[PDB]
């Protein structure tokens, strides 16, 4: 009889209805990704936020939802985050001596070589952070491990007079910190859809919520620009 | 001959606005990947410009080709009555389109919360009533009549059937259509300029190692220098002048109607758009 | 060490060669093409919100299942279109999706290395836990036991009471993607990232046969009707057909357009047309027998990641990342 | 290892001739193809979809 399919039609609605209010919660919840290397520190950026594991944070009353897939050496998951406005990259900008039986920082140059000349990711920026600064800083500036020694374009690089440096008191350690930032830099400009956005940080330094906020409300300022062919 | 040359214009005008207006609801409708909310709106400018070829273009070259009008009066009032709907849907769908545009681009985190499908269907019925009420309630009312002895020999002839207004009802009809829209997108792509403008100078200082300029300038000037001309000569007839005659008046408005034939091709320039048209055709 | 090794690789080389003797379109030759084939859009579905990732059709013709990254496992009545349930999954990534042929049972699991498990008669009976990397596909033997594929490149062997891996099917280098299962439940097979695809046998638990001999990253297998053969789609443009008895290939589907790799494939009831989805917006379908595109099926908005034809023949579901599900006849 | 042994479990296994399982083949399919209703035509009543 037409019975049954007045109740289907009635189960239909209803499931449209819910459906239609978890569309109206989630559209406004923005997918973010952890992808960086074991010693990179990605879980100290992860205590810093919160203050597969999944983070939930509300700033400025925008949710956001972090995901971390945690080898993997071939990464096919990555296909997947195709809906997230970014990319958190974690890369141990300190770890430029230690080496891996190829440096490791040189490990994590490769790998967003292979994030950022993604097929099915083309739209996708990355927001770039570098832990361990302050271990960086006492690298430089004890001098155990020269610079050049695993860099060799350390010896005709210079530090860039237009970027304006934090006073740390210390030309030496500063030239490395752009130096390794440039080489993220211009990988990534060597591919307009994503942009990478590098940041100098540390452990002790808990304003990265505030960076993460801004930067992903300047990402999607700029897709709607380029949207609308104005950028 | 000047006659015989003006129906050739006059039938390429009504012509390219109906199939470029098709084509635009056409890929519009039939491609539920177009579908957006931005492109409900862009469909309603896109029915407005179609519904106002279709409608009073060719009715207004058949009264200006044949120097007088067969149908009846109330045919008239009819025709009037269309055009005006049609030319301030068309302008406040801009106006929407524009303040749309402000809000996903300078408001970027609350903006899908803000708009959504039911917000867009509300408010283009707003617009859609405000135009209708705008144009047929002071029209089917004889309300925008004048007190000019010309004007009602005018209104009581069959044959001839001009536009004659109030001061009122011409400033009050002004400042509905264009003026408050042209000052409300002003603002709102002043705006959007220099969001694009800082994000160029952001972009450019991290980087190291326009085109926001020309898109709002082609923008602004297809809007303006096809509008404001007549919309002040609007305002300077019924506003004690009569320098103001009526070969001006009505080339005015015809560039005011070729602007909704210029409108498809420069808000439709996406490269989906272009797909979709080559899908189509 | 290494050198056993070579001399068995040597000696099922040269195995092979010797068995084949008349390629499989030397003999089909002579065979009257099927010709063009109009695929129109009967229904489209259009009920997800997110990509969606893989589907599969009931024992019945009818009922559906999608799985989507918003999260939400919605089960779909081809014939009416209407939603009959809608089981939100506590993993927000769902890789897969299965129906059991009893339909009391369906099984979603994705990146959250849990194979879990609804019951219809929409609460999780049990969630099924013990893989090292996310699941890629999961398939019912009956209604107690499960074969899910991981990417800790083993196949698993589920128990839906006892909650424990009966068998593992390891000995594989890649990430296996995707694995089908024979008409009968003894047999079933699943290629990995690497480009070998081995046979697998749910009693034994050894791979009896190694077929690989592709390029890369092997995407999708579906069995011949007739279970003799199986076909791997990959990420290289080609798609090949395997043969179980000859233990070695038969066609290959390539054109010289196509550039994009295979997403999902899945044979006819009859086994004369191999359908397959492409990274490209739009699906084509193969003459199995001759090795000749027969129609290109209408694009989607974005890439297609699944395919599905009926126990009955009736049609062909393809849902692509576009959200929607368009059932083809 | 392992390797070995599964390398030589695999080479000893029976094999038929490729024209044998082609004719197979093709055989099934003859047979088989009026199932079919996606190759063969399709009535306008019996379509459940249409
Ligand atoms: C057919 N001529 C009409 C007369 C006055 C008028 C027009 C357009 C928009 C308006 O807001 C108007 O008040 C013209 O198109």
């Amino acid at each position: 009889q037409r019975n049954e399919e007045k109740a289907q039609r009635e189960a239909n609605k209803k499931i449209e209805k819910q459906l239609q209010k978890d569309k109206q919660v989630y559209r406004a919840t923005h997918r973010l990704l952890l992808l960086g290397a074991g010693e990179s520190g990605k879980s100290t950026i992860v205590k810093q936020m919160r203050i597969i594991f999944e983070t939930k944070f509300q700033v400025d009353k925008v949710n956001f939802h972090m995901f971390d897939v945690g080898r993997d050496e071939r990464r096919k998951w990555i296909q997947c985050f195709n809906d997230v406005t970014a990319i958190i990259f974690v890369v141990a900008s300190s770890s430029y001596n230690m080496v891996i039986r190829t440096n490791r920082l040189q490990e994590a140059l490769n790998l967003f070589k292979s994030i950022w000349n993604n097929r099915w990711l083309r739209t996708i920026s990355v927001i770039l952070f570098l832990n361990k600064q302050d271990l960086l800083a006492e690298k430089v500036l004890a001098g155990k491990s020269k610079i050049e020694d695993y860099f060799p374009e350390f010896a005709r690089y210079t530090t860039p007079e237009d970027a304006t440096p934090e006073p740390g008191e210390d030309p030496r350690v500063t030239r490395a910190k752009y130096f390794i930032r440039d080489e993220f830099l211009r990988i990534s400009t060597a591919s307009g859809r994503h942009y990478c956005y590098p940041h100098f940080t540390c452990a002790v330094d808990t304003e990265n919520i505030r960076r993460v906020f801004n930067d992903c409300r300047d990402i999607i300022q700029r897709m709607h620009l380029r949207q609308y062919e104005l950028l | 001959v000047w006659v015989v040359g003006m129906g050739i214009v006059m039938s390429l005008i009504v012509l390219a606005i109906v199939f470029g207006n098709v084509l635009v609801i056409t890929a519009i409708a039939k491609f539920e990947r177009l579908q957006t909310v931005t492109n409900y709106f862009i469909t309603s400018l896109a029915c407005a410009d179609l519904v106002m070829g279709l409608a009073v273009v060719p009715f207004g070259a058949a009264h200006i080709l044949t120097k007088t009008w067969t149908f009846g009066n109330f045919w008239c009032e009819f025709w009037t009555s269309i055009d005006v709907l049609c030319v301030t849907a068309s302008i406040e769908t801009l106006c929407v389109i524009a303040v749309d545009r402000y809000f996903a681009i300078t408001s970027p985190f609350k903006y899908q919360s803000l708009l959504t499908k039911n917000k867009a269907r509300v408010i283009i019925l707003m617009v859609w009533i405000v135009s209708g009420l705008t144009s047929f309630l002071p029209i089917q009312m004889h309300w925008y009549r004048a007190t000019h002895q010309e004007a009602i020999n005018c209104y009581a002839e069959e044959t001839c059937c001009d536009f004659f207004t109030n001061q009122a009802y011409a400033i009050a009809s002004s400042i509905v259509s264009f003026y408050v829209p042209l000052v409300i997108m002003v603002f709102v792509y002043s705006r959007v300029f220099q969001e694009a403008k800082r994000q160029l100078q952001k972009i450019d200082k991290s980087e190291g190692r326009h085109k926001a300029l020309k898109t709002l300038g082609i923008i602004m000037g297809t809007f303006t220098l096809c509008w404001l001309p007549f919309f002040i000569v609007n305002i300077v007839h019924v506003i004690q002048d009569n320098l103001i005659r009526k070969e001006v008046y009505i080339l005015l408005n015809w560039i005011g109607y070729v602007n909704s034939g210029f409108n498809p091709l420069i808000y439709c320039r996406s490269p989906d758009f272009r797909i979709a048209f080559q899908e189509l055709l | 060490l290494r050198q056993e090794a070579e001399q068995l690789k040597n000696q099922i080389r040269d195995a092979r060669k010797a068995c084949a003797d008349a390629t499989l379109s030397q003999i089909t030759n002579n065979i009257d093409p099927v010709g063009r084939i109009q695929m129109r859009t009967r229904r489209t579905l259009r009920g997800h919100l997110a990509k969606i990732y893989a589907m599969h059709w009931g024992t019945d013709s009818r009922l559906l299942v999608s799985a989507s990254q918003d999260g939400k496992l919605i089960i779909w009545d081809s014939y009416t279109t209407n939603k009959v349930h809608a089981i939100p999954l506590r993993s927000s990534w769902v890789m897969t999706c299965a129906y059991a042929p009893s339909g009391n049972y369906v099984a979603c699991g994705g990146l959250d290395n849990i194979c879990s498990i609804y019951n219809l008669k929409v609460r999780v009976s049990r969630e099924l836990a013990g893989h090292t990397g996310y699941l890629s596909c999961c398939r019912f033997l009956d209604d107690n036991q499960i074969v899910t594929s991981s990417g800790d490149t083993t196949c698993a062997l589920w128990d839906i009471e006892t909650g424990q891996q009966t068998t593992t099917f390891t000995g594989h280098t890649g990430d296996v993607m995707s694995l089908s299962l024979a008409p009968d439940t003894r047999l079933f097979v699943s290629g990995a990232c690497d480009a070998s695809a081995k046979l697998w046998d749910v009693r034994e638990g050894m791979c009896r046969q190694t077929f690989t001999g592709h390029e890369s990253d092997i995407n999708a297998i579906c069995f011949f009707p007739n279970g003799n053969a199986f076909a791997t789609g990959s990420d290289d443009a080609t798609c090949r057909l395997f043969d179980l008895r000859a233990d070695q290939e038969l066609m290959t589907y390539s054109h010289d357009n196509i550039i994009c790799g295979i997403t999902s494939v899945s044979f006819s009831k009859s086994g004369r047309l191999l359908l397959a989805g492409y990274d490209d917006f739009n699906c084509n379908v193969w003459d199995a027998l001759k090795a000749d595109r027969a129609g290109v099926l209408a694009g989607h908005d974005n890439r297609v990641s699944c395919l599905g034809v009926t126990d009955d023949g009736m049609a062909v579901a393809t849902g692509s990342w576009d959200s929607f599900l368009k059932i083809w006849n | 290892r392992k390797l070995v042994e599964q390398l030589k479990m695999e080479a000893n296994i029976d094999r038929i001739k490729v024209s044998k399982a082609a004719a197979d083949l093709m055989a099934y399919c003859e047979a088989h193809a009026k199932e079919d209703p996606l190759l063969t035509p399709v009535p306008a009543s019996e379509n459940p979809f249409r």
